């Protein structure tokens, strides 16, 4: 009923920098807003409640402010262990509702995706299916665009993707897309292509193969 | 010194009833200003409050699910319980037990969270994966393993029995429309290794007691 909106799914910072995450409520919630931190693999952890009250033992670099519908959460000097997802929550009235979360990521030098395409294996083709895989490897920033083209025809609705968490050692992302066709449909075409664009790329990169 | 530990059934089929238990120490659910409740999180998504129960047995429920939720406490063994009736795939999530407290200004914030228990709702049968090579083409080469058609999560993937770790990316699994998961694990290696080094992905799917070791070689 009350919608908490965090406008940025991701925010980029550098260690020791100052970062402010915002949260907008759809209705006035006085100043009854909490902030949770969630590191990968772990459960949420309360940092701030009633907009500005910090939890005992939470480091003093964490701060909250605001009232009405507009709330902020501030880290004074981002430490490396502060890289995590942050959620606001109104605790003004049931049903208690959370913002969509904001992932705090580390800034680093632009790195273009290294693109690789993988045809389906013979073992899999014998079973009746063809999975074609496109890999976009070790890039930054996170926003990247790819397209599946079969015989120079745009593919839509027949591929799934997933992206790694920002790497903890080189601060890059990687992405993997699987295009899945019937062995029949796979055989109707010749050239299988994955085409990638990105801030680090002067010109789109295409990796492709010819079936067999 | 507050501890909360969730227990549940791991896997369920659609229309079954999920029963979760939370065992707690380090405080009494009998002291005023104290409550205990449940919050869930589907994989890669945000948080959804479900329900909580106060020290004086006042119960609160998410209205979109009240017709399927039941919460209850048993102080005598320091436990609370959640029932979610006729589950469906949307109820697949990690379920956290969480202590809700009352302050002097306001209240309904959760100051201690358990580690969570994962629940998958699916009519799929337990099934180990098929592992297909992602063969290096013809600097840096990439190769990998497509780990396809398994249920349930999770699989673990290592390379050369743990010896190869740098450059490995094991991607989050995706759920195919068949109800079976698929994931890829890749690694980038020196091209100058391809004729001499052997590359094997070791896939462990504990739910089916299955290990697959698949050699990936150029074609």
């Amino acid at each position: 009923d009350i919608v908490m909106t965090q406008p940025h799914k991701f925010m980029s910072t550098s260690v020791e920098d100052r970062v402010t995450i915002t949260c907008k409520a759809s209705q006035d919630v006085i100043f009854d807003v909490a902030w949770y931190q969630q590191k990968p693999g772990q459960s949420p952890k309360l940092l701030i409640y009633s907009a500005s009250s910090r939890v005992s033992g939470v480091p003093d670099r964490f701060t909250g402010s605001g009232s009405g519908t507009d709330f902020t959460f501030t880290i004074s000097s981002v430490q490396a262990e502060d890289l995590a997802v942050y959620y606001c929550q109104q605790h003004y009235s049931t049903p208690y509702t959370f913002g969509g979360g904001t992932t705090l990521e580390i800034k680093r030098t632009v790195a273009a995706p290294s693109v690789f395409i993988f045809p389906p294996s013979d073992e899999q083709l014998k079973s009746g299916t063809a999975s074609v895989v496109c890999l976009l490897n070790n890039f930054y920033p996170r926003e990247a665009k790819y397209q599946w083209k079969v015989d120079n025809a745009l593919q839509s609705g027949n591929s799934q993707e997933s992206v790694t968490e920002q790497d903890s050692k080189d601060s890059t992302y990687s992405l993997s897309s699987t295009l899945t066709l019937s062995k029949a449909d796979y055989e109707k075409h010749k050239v299988y292509a994955c085409e990638v664009t990105h801030q680090g790329l002067s010109s789109p990169v295409t990796k492709s193969f010819n079936r067999g | 010194q507050v501890t909360l530990k969730e227990s549940g059934p791991g896997i369920l089929q659609p229309s079954q009833t999920l029963s979760l238990t939370c065992s707690f120490s380090g405080f009494s659910l009998s002291t005023s200003g104290m409550g205990l409740g449940w919050i869930r999180q589907p994989s890669g998504k945000g948080l959804e409050w479900l329900t909580h129960i106060w020290w004086d047995d006042i119960k609160r429920y998410n209205p979109d699910l009240r017709s399927r939720l039941t919460i209850s406490k048993d102080t005598s063994s320091s436990q609370i319980f959640l029932k979610i009736a006729s589950v469906d795939t949307a109820d697949t999530a990690t379920y956290y037990c969480a202590r809700i407290v009352e302050g002097s200004y306001s209240s309904s914030y959760f100051d201690v969270w358990g580690a969570g228990t994962t629940v998958t709702v699916s009519s799929a049968s337990t099934k180990g994966p098929s592992v297909f090579p992602l063969a290096p083409s013809s600097g840096t080469a990439a190769l990998g393993c497509l780990v396809k058609d398994y249920f349930p999560e999770p699989v673990t993937v290592s390379w050369n029995s743990g010896a190869l770790t740098s450059g490995v990316h094991t991607f989050p699994a995706v759920l195919q429309s068949s109800g079976l998961y698929s994931l890829s694990s890749v690694v980038t290696v020196p091209s100058s290794s391809l004729g001499t080094q052997t590359y094997i992905c070791n896939v462990n799917h504990k739910p089916s007691n299955t290990k697959v070791d698949k050699r990936v070689e150029p074609k």
